[PDB]
């Protein structure tokens, strides 16, 4: 439940079958947005965890795995911004921007793309009968 | 010093005599020195069916014998005939210089080093795994790791809670040979009302391992501030509890002997207990398609007999932590509606005295329990509950642990005011059996559990109670706080 | 495993069965290589575009003035046009606050139009997603419990009636829709 | 102020239920308790300091946890002579504190084992003394391993205190139900009382001739005294009961009610070990002069030893009552006795309870700290009520404790009243907390 | 003679246990000090016929 | 650093030594 190993495949099949040079940096982009979503995500949840964790609830090496994702996604999200130099010079400074867009952008698509799905759920769990038109025949 | 053992057994008799009567007489002393009626247990194991009934059956003398050793070395004791201090021990000569003389220092060895060690080791790693509530700590795991990355977007359902709990570690040290798969489809086929056909042995253990797993599901999910996974949370340990699938109309739907390709079919507009019994009683076997008297009978009198709740007064109370109480109504389905003028305004009204003013809850602990549910495929015997979670209404997330309360007084619902019907219609308030000081009114105190806050104006809650074994009619309010200073 | 395109440089994946995670990446992966090859500079700036406004906001318009001839059927398809493009040919690292209450902006006409037309079920889910993105406002809980009295659901609708009236309990419309919800449920019931 | 990397117990991250404390607790008890009872290897006095100090010669537990207790009281000396000047501020202060009373015990422990080794009546005659001296080392140290666990969290409380009363248990039950046997001509007659009364009872099989007999046992324990102690433990547990509750309210929070309980054993296990302490000390340096001198003026003022006992000297006054017929025999011996512990418990009370920062004021101030007050007085009065209540309550407490002890000592229990009282007092302590935190 | 009289006030004013916490407090205190006794008579005792065979 | 049963075994240990090494010359002196 990733998307960080597709990139590094991406480019290991760009080192042989001469793919074009954006599809680099577009993997490289959605790499930084998961991670920019994974550290927010981190941020905002850890007080309810460690509420938890002080209820005595959750166990306790999953405090320890949780305190070590803290940094591991930061040493990802340095790795990536390192990448992110080392494709195009002076190339930081409008990235990190540019990311924190895109999370929330592609976010909202996603949240929106899901009604399309979410619209027969409820059909099927109350038993509507809906002819054409969106209209209701009982 | 240095004793001399007795060799002749003339002293350890009386040891190990005062030695037995010592532990025997105080235990004989002490073994001489040694609210709700229920309508339910009787028509529970009628319904039942044969494998659960044969799965259910299938998963002092020390005193006497003290006595009787008592006897034997008194008798033995009787029976015998017999300046510088010489020390001497009560315990008998062999037991030290025979030849069992290895056979005590190896029992020992034996008994320090292999026997304790090994015991409190296992002891220890057993409850340490286990987590406070009574889970193991890889399904608490599990359930956090899943509800971390867990998109807004998808609606829960029945269907995805089922595909969560699957996934129970403790479900794998019953079977270790099956796969979450397989458990998947033994829940499904429980919740259809399907035969496993060879694992029934299997399904029967896990419906009945769900309840603790299920509870664990709730209060994690009530920690997370997230309401739709608690709520989803009820509904399917309903539905499991009643084994019916949910759909619109599954509180008629839960009675005992429903024909489903009858009803379905039939009739359309009949949703829920009020409307049906509405219809007379012929027309009632008319639309449930039953048509037996005998069996009839029984149907109504479940039917008659769940429980509804109503609300009679809520507010809020502040004192140095504020706690929220509520005077509920504890009804039947049959009962028409009551107004709360009638009321006499004595019962609804609390006692001020020091020790009630200590502890609020010693008048909440004083109800009787709840009887025994209604379960005709729920392997082992269960007790009503009533689970109550609060949440905000500003924003919408649930704001601390469900609190869940257990007693309460269904005295409302026993056959002895069986004239207030709804079909009689005919204003049986103004009767003669009609006594308002006889119907008792429940009580609940749920704790706010946070600071009230430091800002002046109203700041609105959302109180729910929902039942957890029946399909019956709950309570869902808003209170709001008018914080004044 | 997964293909790379020869001319349309799109990314798919050749293997039978995949998992959803995935499928979505490389959608967006797609979604993000499709827009840069548009857009041009080396140095793209967040600064929304332009002409695409410009044609978004036609589309808008051209749908909108179906109303005053009182065409009430193909606004809708307009309307519904004008959103999937700008959803589409809207490049994601543009800006969030222009994106964002733009597309509330049509949302609401849209949720208006159809509740007006006879279709209920996608203006209820198009009110749920206007709801949970954001926006809390009293002009859309009358909305909601109108959609959920009218396609019989009395529960819910109690529910966000009480919640309606949680945030401004001066409305004169949220009091008669809450009485009507109390009457049809006593019915429901009794 | 330094470095340090030594083995140590971790105290749990969450608080631990009754059950596993309690399970804990007994284990560890039961280890202590085995330890104390085997033999040395290479093997080939007063009974009050190896009684308090809780340990006895001959076996693997010799030094007991004597060095646990000097490192603690001579830590809490340097506390009261405000020279490491603490401030509860820093917590990594209170770690290298902590790491200090470690580093100076482990010296301790090993500073007087080369001692007893080498001065000890084992002998002279080295890897035998090497062995000998590796097994109390280790002994000791999981001794303190063992005491630090229990105070960490794992354990109802302190361990000294639960050591202690089980010594003191475990020889009340031995002067009881005793196996051994003294065959000093009559015949073989029992150590222990219920055990040598049934006998009597069985093999003799006369009541009224046996009875009288195992009634009185001028020379070994009977069931008089056994009579007398269960009696005298019921006494001492209704007395902790008696506590007296004032009303208080809180102003910073209102609708906050509740009750401060003050106890009547204010500060009960000082004045009683003190005061043994001296008589102990006092006793055994006069023994000490009085061997090495053979006569002196002063010394013969202070205390002459005969048949040993003290007599004809101060050290003689000091000597506690033995029954009543050294009672009625001089009543001045038995009236300044009396008055002398009495006083001494007294005052010890008051400096105790003055020197420990429990005084009206301290306690006061301690209010004023968090706000509350009483509900019935003003503000300014509360010291001026504490000072009416908190010293008498005190001095009262130390006064009826020193009367339950000569009770216990004149009546002949089978344990003198300091040692029956301390484990009461821990037992109690124990049950309390345990009763206020909730649980099973 | 006014040390015994404040005393007497004080005991007068505090609260004696009465017996429905006057037995859970003998019960409880009396569990625990057989509860150590009895375990400290039987390690004592055990001991003696080991001690005497290992040594 | 330290566990509990860390502490329970390594007493054990040492009891179990200390019994063992008793027993051994003990029944060295026994046989010869």
């Amino acid at each position: 439940n990733d998307a960080h190993d597709l990139y590094f495949q991406i480019k290991e099949m760009s080192e042989n079958e001469k793919i074009h040079e954006k599809v680099l940096k577009a993997a490289l982009l959605n790499r930084g947005a998961e991670s920019v979503r994974r550290s927010l995500k981190l941020k905002e949840l850890a007080p309810q965890i460690n509420l938890l964790y002080k209820n005595g609830s959750i166990g306790e090496d999953y405090w320890k795995r949780f305190e070590t994702e803290v940094k591991l996604i930061e040493l990802e999200f340095k790795d990536t911004l390192q990448e992110a130099e080392r494709l195009q010079p002076g190339w930081v400074q409008l990235f990190v921007m540019v990311c924190k867009e895109i999370c929330f952008n592609q976010a909202l698509s996603r949240r929106y793309q899901s009604i399309l799905k979410r619209k027969e759920v409820c059909i099927k769990e109350w038993e509507l009968k809906i002819n054409n038109d969106g209209r209701l025949v009982n | 010093t240095n004793y001399e053992y007795d060799e002749a057994s003339e002293t350890w008799p009386s040891f190990i005599l005062t030695g037995l009567l010592m532990v025997v007489g105080p235990m004989t002393l002490l073994q001489i020195y040694q609210f709700n009626e229920e309508v339910f247990k009787n028509l529970n194991e009628e319904y039942t069916s044969d494998e659960i009934k044969q799965f259910r059956r299938k998963f002092n003398i020390i005193i006497i014998v003290g006595w009787i050793l008592v006897a034997i070395l008194l008798q033995r004791i009787n029976s015998n005939d017999a300046q510088s201090t010489s020390h001497g021990i009560a315990l008998p000569r062999f037991l030290v210089d025979g030849s069992a003389s290895p056979l005590l220092v190896v029992c020992y060895v034996a008994l320090l080093g292999l026997i304790l060690p090994y015991f409190v080791s296992r002891w220890w790693a057993r409850t340490q795994s286990y987590t406070k509530k009574g889970i193991h700590n890889v399904t608490a795991s599990n359930f956090v790791s899943n509800l971390v990355n867990y998109k807004p977007s998808e609606i829960v359902t029945t269907d995805l809670i089922l595909h969560w709990l699957s996934f129970a570690h403790e479900f794998k040290q019953f079977f270790p040979d099956l796969q979450p798969t397989d458990f998947e489809k033994l829940l499904q086929d429980h919740i259809n009302r399907r035969d496993s056909g060879k694992l029934n042995n299997a399904k029967f253990r896990i419906v009945a391992k769900c309840h603790s797993l299920l509870h664990g599901l709730l209060d994690i999910a009530c920690g997370f501030r997230n309401l739709d996974i608690a709520l989803g949370a009820i509904n399917t340990f309903k539905c499991i509890v009643q084994a019916v699938p949910l759909t619109p109309n599954c509180q008629i739907l839960q009675l005992p002997n429903v024909d489903k390709e009858h009803f379905i079919t039939k009739t359309g507009d009949i949703h829920t207990l009020g409307k049906l019994f509405t219809l007379e009683d012929a027309k009632i076997g008319e639309v449930l398609g039953i048509k037996d008297q005998a069996k009839l009978n029984e149907t109504l009198r479940v039917a008659s007999h769940i429980p509804n709740l109503k609300i009679i007064k809520a507010d809020f109370l502040v004192p140095g932590r504020p706690y929220i109480s509520l005077k509920v109504l504890v009804r039947s389905a049959k009962q028409p509606l009551i107004p709360t003028s009638l009321i006499p305004e004595e019962n609804l009204t609390e006692p001020q005295d020091s020790e009630s003013q200590r502890d609020p809850f010693a008048m909440m602990s004083k109800q009787p329990l709840v009887p025994y549910s209604f379960a005709p495929f729920f392997p082992t015997k269960r007790r009503g509950s009533w689970c109550c979670l609060v949440s905000s209404q500003k924003d919408g997330k649930i704001l601390q642990t469900p609190i869940i309360i257990e007693k309460l007084s269904y005295k409302n619902l026993n056959d002895d005011k069986d004239f207030f019907d709804k079909r009689i219609k005919m204003d049986l308030t103004k009767h003669e059996k009609f006594d308002i000081n006889d119907w008792e009114i429940g009580t609940i105190k749920i704790p706010l559990g946070q600071p009230a806050p430091e800002t002046v104006g109203d700041f609105f809650f959302r109180v729910i109670v929902k039942s957890t074994d029946y399909f019956t009619t709950d309570l869902d309010i808003t209170m709001n706080m008018k914080v004044r200073d | 495993t997964l293909e790379y395109n020869a001319n349309s440089k799109l990314i798919t994946a050749s293997d039978a069965v995949v998992a959803l995670s995935t499928e979505t990446n490389i959608d967006q992966i797609n979604v993000l290589t499709t827009s840069l090859i548009g857009e041009t500079n080396p140095n793209f700036t967040p600064q929304p575009n332009e002409a695409l406004s410009k044609m978004i906001k036609g589309l808008f318009e051209s749908g909108m003035k179906n109303l005053q001839q009182k065409k009430l059927n193909e606004a809708l398809k307009n309307v519904s046009l004008a959103i999937e493009m700008a959803q589409r040919k809207r490049a994601p690292w543009e800006a969030f606050a222009i994106q964002l209450p733009e597309l509330h902006f049509m949302l609401r006409s849209k949720i208006d139009l159809c509740l007006i037309l006879g279709k209920h079920l996608e203006a209820l889910q198009d009110l749920d997603f206007l709801l949970g993105t954001g926006l809390i406002q009293p002009d859309v809980f009358v909305r909601k419990a109108d959609c959920l009295l009218k396609l019989r659901q009395w529960e819910e609708a109690r529910a966000t009636c009480e919640r309606g009236l949680a945030l401004a309990p001066e409305d004169m419309k949220l009091r008669a829709l809450l009485i009507e919800t109390a009457r049809n449920l006593a019915e429901y019931n009794g | 102020p330094f470095e340090s990397f030594l083995p140590e117990v971790i105290a749990p991250e969450r608080k631990v239920p009754y059950n596993q404390k309690l399970i804990w607790t007994g284990v560890s008890l039961l280890i202590f308790l085995i330890l104390g009872q085997i033999p040395l290897y290479g093997i080939v006095p007063l009974y009050w300091l190896r009684a308090m100090l809780a340990s006895n010669r001959g076996t693997l537990l010799e030094l007991g946890v004597s060095p646990i207790i000097t490192s603690s009281l001579i830590f809490q000396f340097l506390q009261g002579t405000q020279l490491l000047q603490i401030r509860p501020e820093s917590k990594q202060d209170r770690e290298l504190f902590q790491i200090a009373q470690k580093v100076c015990a482990i010296i301790l422990i090993l500073g007087q084992a080369l001692v007893v080794v080498m001065t000890g009546n084992y002998g002279a005659p080295l890897p035998i003394c090497l062995l000998l001296i590796f097994q109390l080392m280790f002994a000791s140290l999981i001794v303190m391993l063992l005491d630090e666990l229990l105070s960490k969290g794992y354990g109802l409380g302190s361990g000294i205190s639960l050591f202690i009363a089980t010594n003191i248990a475990e020889q009340i039950f031995w002067r009881a139900f005793a196996p051994t046997t003294v065959n000093s001509g009559r015949g073989k007659e029992f150590e222990g009382a219920v055990i040598a009364f049934f006998h009597l009872l069985a093999v003799r099989k006369d009541k009224k001739r046996a009875l009288v007999e195992a009634f009185y046992r001028t020379n070994l324990p009977n069931m008089f005294q056994v009579l007398m102690t269960v009696a005298i433990f019921l006494f001492v547990l209704y007395l902790q009961g008696f506590r007296y509750e004032l009303p208080i309210r809180s102003t910073k929070v209102r609708g906050q009610i509740g009750i401060y309980p003050i106890k009547l054993f204010y500060t009960s296990n000082t004045p009683i070990i003190l005061q043994s302490a001296l008589t102990s000390n006092i006793f055994l340096i006069s023994q000490i002069l009085f061997q090495k001198y053979p006569t002196n003026p002063l010394i013969r003022l202070i205390g002459v030893w005969g048949i040993q006992m003290a007599l004809s000297g101060l050290a003689y006054y000091i000597q506690p009552l033995m029954s009543l017929s050294e009672a009625l025999l001089d009543p001045i011996k038995t009236i300044v006795y009396i008055t002398f512990v009495l006083g001494s418990c007294a005052v010890f009370s008051k400096t105790w309870i003055e020197i420990s920062g429990t005084s009206p004021r301290d306690i006061a101030k301690q209010f004023k700290d968090q706000g509350m007050v009483i509900n019935g007085k003003r503000e300014t009065s509360i010291y001026r009520e504490l000072k009416k209540i908190i010293p008498t309550a005190a001095a009262f407490g130390g006064a009826t404790i020193g009367a339950l002890s000569v009770g216990s000592d004149l009546l002949g229990t089978l344990g003198s009243g300091a040692s029956i009282l301390l484990a009461t007092t821990t037992i109690y302590g124990y049950y309390e907390a345990a009763a206020k935190e909730g649980g099973f | 003679v006014e040390f015994v009289r404040e005393g007497t006030q004080f005991l007068a004013k505090c609260k004696k246990p009465d017996l429905k916490e006057y037995t859970k407090i003998v019960k409880a205190v009396g569990i625990g000090f057989i509860a150590v006794g009895i375990i400290g008579y039987a390690i004592k005792l055990i001991h003696i016929p080991i001690r005497y065979v290992i040594v | 650093r330290v566990d509990p049963l860390v502490v329970l075994f390594l007493a054990v240990g040492f009891i179990f030594s200390v019994v063992a090494l008793h027993v051994i010359s003990k029944v060295a002196g026994k046989l010869f």
